[PDB]
């Protein structure tokens, strides 16, 4: 249908969640689902044993993809009435979260409600500290867009430049849990692929190497930003405090059951 | 006056989808007499 | 012996474990292909569907775009990779190896008539998605195509957008997808069954018109009317790879022999003797070529 | 049985050429044979 | 009723003017 | 050596080279509160109202973080480290007593 | 040496040329070098076909990949006296030229002499307008830069909205040019792997096809850059007239090389 502008009026949609961890989820569940289809066609009794391999295998894979991916290691939130904008004296009542990842941090400000001031209040704004890209630069860009003012200040208080020294330890950190992150997720490849071949030892032990490498990626991370100077986070009139996020105890649980599979492949072998 | 863009052009847009649905049917006729010698 | 079982509920489940425990190679061939066309169409609607607001594409067509860039990308990929399947030496080097326990290799020309049977399917859409468009942008205004196609158009104030004819044969893909439809129709038509069976020379014939097909695909998203052209990413190591292995083909001399005698075996089965070549040896269990 | 028929074997070969469920009975019955330590049933996937 | 019923003024000098957000600003 | 300058700047004679300045330009108490708001926080001690101070009331807290205050050595006696430097809102508050 | 700021004040060098042109130039050099420290090991008295067989794929492949990377495809120079910068009434007298290429424009202004002004007017600008690249914000980035009058017109000269049409065509033209030069390369590599196979035929006909693609993308780039309205350059008191520049030449040299060496070979294979 014409004669009419636009052709389609309606609003735009906003994809729902984070499209890397969306991507990851989707083709993790299109293996799974592949997986239950062929089920049938594995012989015998064991099959289930099979499925309950498979399904460690891919939540494996897919957790430490999802944990070097996700901005869920440092994470806090409180409820604050702040000011919002700029040439506005109006004060918000809403949720500033923050989200701090490997590669960078995510700020969240969601209003309580939502629609305050005639203004839709549910930013989840990106400041990425990877190498090759300018935190400065990218904090700049923001102020130039005008970007509201909690989520400005707190993407200040990690500005390479500000007195508190969260920018060099978070970077640092993230991007050496990123790494062995990387490294345990080559391993988990090598035991998934050493799995199949005759040789059972090495693939399990290359099960505990991927468990090791994860818990080594945490312990740096905490390390690593347990030595930072105290940066006082005060918006309104409250005070942000961050602790280890959900992407830091899947990882926790994710290490250890690779430790615990590998360990236990490796004294049945022995025992048998 | 309210001007139409696509006026004088509606017969003419469905002859070409015709044409682009019906290359198959040609080439089905060519395969058959093709077949036949 | 042989038990009784049920009529209706132990026959079925029976020829379904029978069927995927013979099958399964092919099912989880035939599912990581589907999966691969599959997100890659699912890339292109998400970002067509949330991530394309700023160029205000969809405001003119939400359906027509998605489908087309959807169909787009898996064509692409499904058009380069149904190369591998021909690849005669490759897929003979690997039948002998471990990966046939995990592929079927001798099934690959069938995969080879599903993975056409498929594209063409996802192709129509793709033809029908920008059949829409093309009515949308017939029907928007001068300066709604501007902001679309800036390279393209510019907002003079005349407000009359280009007729329909001009996106179909005065446009390089537009033209290029009528020469590409009218390829396709005539190889999908004379490579099926039934005019195979008719006629061997035509097949041939008409099969090697793929080398204009993969030029026109070129040349089709070479203008960057919407995006960037990616068909040469996806089309350059399937391409590599079949030359390799045409030319691996044409190294090898095929000898020329003489039938000494030829049987009718019953249950239609032909047994051929012929003259064995003068140094030709071999073990148990090998297979030749004949032609 | 052919433990039984022939004594002295220490190992025997078992080629299977044929549907993948077929080669899959043959190399479970090897396994199950195995699974005694008398003698050795090597199992073989051909494709001739 | 909130104390603070003015505009804070930011310590960065941004958004002072209101079409020149990088006037009196640090870096500028 | 020469100051820090615009980096969109300095490179064509049409656009010559353009000092930046390194504190907010105007009169708005940057030296005593800072030029950022980073740098307030780290100036406050979030009680009362009242900017952070040391053991003495009267005098701010001494400068830990290396980010903070300006830490040229003493010419004189050849002293460094922020030992002796207090935390004000302009980062060479320290130059002279 | 220490104790001095910087440790090394001297001038910094600038390469005194296109580096890609130099690379391309350096490792067909290098594989010369190669061929020549190898030729004794080339057995009988086919090594003087031989190294001519060499040289000429080499310099034909060299020339094919310089040609599409050159911009000198469209060339025009003026001596002329004209503005310089903004804030001042200066004149300078330089060469202004321009350099129109596949991938973009290259606008030199070449003071004459050099110093002027107590300035050094040596230019040589780029704007691409490549596929994914925007000639616009190049154009807008310049002009913020401060870039000398001559170069900001000759710049503003090939904007996509400038009243004349030089933008849209020379695009077409340079991108269509470049992709044809491309199957041309690819059609060099080809022949040369498959004049190694006993099969010379085949090798002959892809030496003929990569001189077909060649001149194929002569006559393109010439039917799409003559189609243009007269865009009439003007700068100080005198015109910029543009013609055919080195890389068009070449190209036409080497295509038809390229052409006859393959209607040689088969008309050689036919005969013999
Ligand atoms: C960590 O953070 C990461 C970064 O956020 C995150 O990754 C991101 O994930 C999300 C999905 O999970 C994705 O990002 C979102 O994408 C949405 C869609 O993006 C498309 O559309 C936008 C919108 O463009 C329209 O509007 C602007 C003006 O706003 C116009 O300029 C445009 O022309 C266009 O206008 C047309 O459409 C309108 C639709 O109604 C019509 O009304 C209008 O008439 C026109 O027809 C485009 O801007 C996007 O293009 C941009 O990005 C691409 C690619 O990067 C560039 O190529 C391009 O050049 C552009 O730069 C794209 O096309 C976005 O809508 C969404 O944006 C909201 O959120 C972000 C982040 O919080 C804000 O910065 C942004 O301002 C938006 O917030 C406002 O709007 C929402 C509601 O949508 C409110 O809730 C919010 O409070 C705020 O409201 C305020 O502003 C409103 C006006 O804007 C105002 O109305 C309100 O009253 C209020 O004042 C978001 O970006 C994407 O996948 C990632 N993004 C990346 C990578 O950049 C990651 O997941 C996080 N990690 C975790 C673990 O969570
Ligand atoms: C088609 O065109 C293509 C584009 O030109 C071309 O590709 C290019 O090829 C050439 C080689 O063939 C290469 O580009 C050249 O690279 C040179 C070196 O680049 C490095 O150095 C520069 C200089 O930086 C110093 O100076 C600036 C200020 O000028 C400071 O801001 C810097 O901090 C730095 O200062 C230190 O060093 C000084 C040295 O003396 C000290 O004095 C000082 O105290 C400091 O210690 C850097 O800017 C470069 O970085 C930039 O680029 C990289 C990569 O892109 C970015 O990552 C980075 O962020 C920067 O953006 C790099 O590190 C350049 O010197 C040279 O630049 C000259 O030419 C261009 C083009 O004409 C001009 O735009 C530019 O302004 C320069 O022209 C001035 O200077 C020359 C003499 O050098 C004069 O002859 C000329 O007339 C002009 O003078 C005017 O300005 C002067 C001040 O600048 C003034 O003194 C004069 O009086 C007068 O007013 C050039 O860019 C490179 O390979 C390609 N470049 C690309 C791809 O961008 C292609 O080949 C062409 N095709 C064909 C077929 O020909
Ligand atoms: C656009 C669609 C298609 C393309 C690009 C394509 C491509 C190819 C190619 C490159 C070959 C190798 C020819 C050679 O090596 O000489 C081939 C062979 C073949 N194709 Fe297709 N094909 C397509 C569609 C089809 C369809 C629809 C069918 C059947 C319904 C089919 C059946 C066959 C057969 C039977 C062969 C012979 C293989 C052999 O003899 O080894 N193809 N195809
Ligand atoms: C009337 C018929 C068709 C029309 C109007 C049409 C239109 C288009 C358009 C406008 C594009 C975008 C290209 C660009 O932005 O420059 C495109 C892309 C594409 N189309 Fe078509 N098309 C048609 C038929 C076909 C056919 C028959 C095929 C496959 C055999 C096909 C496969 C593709 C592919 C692979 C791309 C992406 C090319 C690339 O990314 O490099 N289309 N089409
Ligand atoms: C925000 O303001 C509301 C309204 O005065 C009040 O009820 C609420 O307690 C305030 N929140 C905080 C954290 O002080
Ligand atoms: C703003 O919000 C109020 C209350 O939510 C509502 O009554 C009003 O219609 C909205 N719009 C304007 C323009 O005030
Ligand atoms: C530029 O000015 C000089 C000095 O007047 C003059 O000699 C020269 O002819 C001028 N060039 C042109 C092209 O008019
Ligand atoms: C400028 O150029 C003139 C003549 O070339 C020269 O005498 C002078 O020293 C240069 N520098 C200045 C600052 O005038
Ligand atoms: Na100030």
């Amino acid at each position: 249908l014409g004669h009419t502008f636009p052709f389609y009026a309606g609003p735009k949609p906003t994809f729902p969640m984070d499209t890397t961890l969306a991507s990851i989820i989707m083709i993790f569940l299109t293996a799974l689902a592949t997986f239950i289809v062929i089920l049938p066609g594995i012989r015998g009794k064991t099959r289930l044993f099979w499925l309950l391999r498979v399904v460690t295998s891919l939540f494996i894979g897919a957790a430490i993809l999802a944990v070097n991916f996700s901005s869920e290691w440092s994470v806090g939130q409180v409820s604050t009435n702040t000011s919002y904008k700029a040439f506005s004296s109006e004060w918000i009542s809403a949720d500033i979260g923050l989200q701090v990842g490997l590669g960078g941090v995510n700020i969240t400000l969601t209003g309580t409600p939502v629609q305050q001031l005639n203004e839709t209040i549910n930013y989840n704004e990106e400041f990425t500290w990877r190498l090759g890209e300018n935190y400065a630069e990218e904090y700049a860009k923001a102020l130039e867009k005008g970007l509201p003012d909690p989520v400005l200040y707190l993407a200040e208080k990690f500005t390479p430049r500000s007195p508190c020294g969260l920018y060099r330890q978070y970077r640092l950190a993230g991007h050496y849990t990123s790494a062995m992150l990387w490294v345990a997720f080559l391993c988990w490849l090598l035991a998934n692929v050493m799995l199949s071949m005759p040789v059972l030892v090495y693939g399990g032990y290359m099960l505990l190497a991927t468990g090791i490498f994860q818990l080594l990626a945490l312990l740096f991370f905490s390390m690593a930003t347990s030595l930072t100077s105290p940066c006082p986070l005060h918006l309104g009139a409250s005070v942000l405090h961050t602790h280890h996020g959900p992407a830091f105890w899947i990882t926790l649980t994710t290490g250890l059951l690779c430790v615990l599979l590998g360990l236990a492949m490796a004294v049945a072998h022995r025992m048998q | 006056v309210v001007r139409d863009y696509f006026e004088g052009s509606g017969f003419g847009f469905g002859v070409t989808i015709g044409t682009l649905c019906c290359f198959p049917l040609v080439s089905l006729l060519s395969a058959w007499i093709v077949a036949r010698l | 012996r042989e038990k009784f079982q049920r009529s209706c509920l132990h026959q079925t489940v029976q020829q379904f474990k029978r069927f995927i425990e013979n099958y399964r190679r092919h099912i989880g061939c035939v599912a990581v292909f589907y999966a691969i066309a599959g997100g890659l169409f699912l890339e292109r609607a998400y970002y067509y569907a949330f991530a394309a607001h700023h160029t205000g594409i969809t405001d003119t067509t939400r359906v027509g775009i998605i489908l087309s860039r959807g169909t787009a990308a898996s064509i692409s990929f499904m058009f380069s990779y149904i190369l591998l399947t021909m690849c005669r030496n490759l897929i003979t080097f690997l039948r002998e190896t471990f990966l046939n326990r995990y592929v079927p290799f001798d099934a690959a020309v069938d995969f080879h008539r599903l993975i056409a049977s498929t594209a063409i399917v996802l192709t129509v859409l793709h033809s029908v998605g920008h059949v829409v468009n093309v009515y949308l942008f017939s029907i928007s205004p001068l300066s709604v195509l501007s902001c679309l196609f800036p390279g393209l158009f510019h907002d003079d104030g005349s407000e009359f957008p280009q007729k329909y004819y001009w996106w179909f044969f005065q446009t390089v893909p537009g033209l290029t997808g009528v020469v590409l439809l009218l390829i396709l129709a005539i190889m999908y038509v004379f490579a099926s069954h039934h005019f195979r069976r008719r006629s061997f020379r035509g097949f041939w014939l008409t099969h090697h018109l793929y080398i204009l097909l993969y030029v026109l695909l070129i040349i089709h998203g070479s203008f960057a009317l919407i995006q960037l052209p990616r068909f040469h990413i996806f089309f350059l190591v399937p391409a590599i790879i079949y030359g390799g292995d045409k030319l691996v083909s044409l190294s090898r001399k095929k000898v020329e022999i003489s039938v000494v005698k030829a049987e009718l075996l019953p249950s239609g089965v032909t047994h051929l003797r012929f003259q064995r070549p003068q140094g030709f040896e071999y073990k148990s269990g090998q297979w030749v070529r004949i032609a | 049985s052919l433990q039984e028929v022939h004594p002295q074997v220490r190992k025997i070969g078992v080629f299977s050429c044929g549907p993948p469920g077929m080669t899959k009975n043959v190399e479970k019955a090897c396994q199950l044979i195995n699974r005694q330590d008398r003698t050795h049933f090597s199992h073989h996937y051909e494709n001739f | 009723q909130n104390p603070i019923s003015w505009e804070v003024q930011r310590f960065d000098g941004w958004y002072n003017n209101l079409m020149e957000h990088r006037w009196g600003s640090k870096g500028s | 050596q020469r100051s820090r300058w615009d980096p969109e700047t300095g490179r064509s004679p049409s656009n010559p080279r353009d000092p930046a300045n390194q504190v907010t330009g105007w009169l708005d108490g940057s030296a005593i509160y800072g030029s950022s708001h980073s740098w307030s926080d780290a100036l406050r001690s979030f009680s009362r109202g009242q900017l952070a101070s040391g053991p003495d009331p009267a005098f701010p807290r001494d400068s830990q973080n290396p980010l903070l205050m300006w830490a040229a050595p003493d010419p004189a006696t050849g002293q460094n480290g922020p030992r002796g430097l207090y935390a004000f809102g302009a980062e060479r508050g320290n130059r002279e007593p």
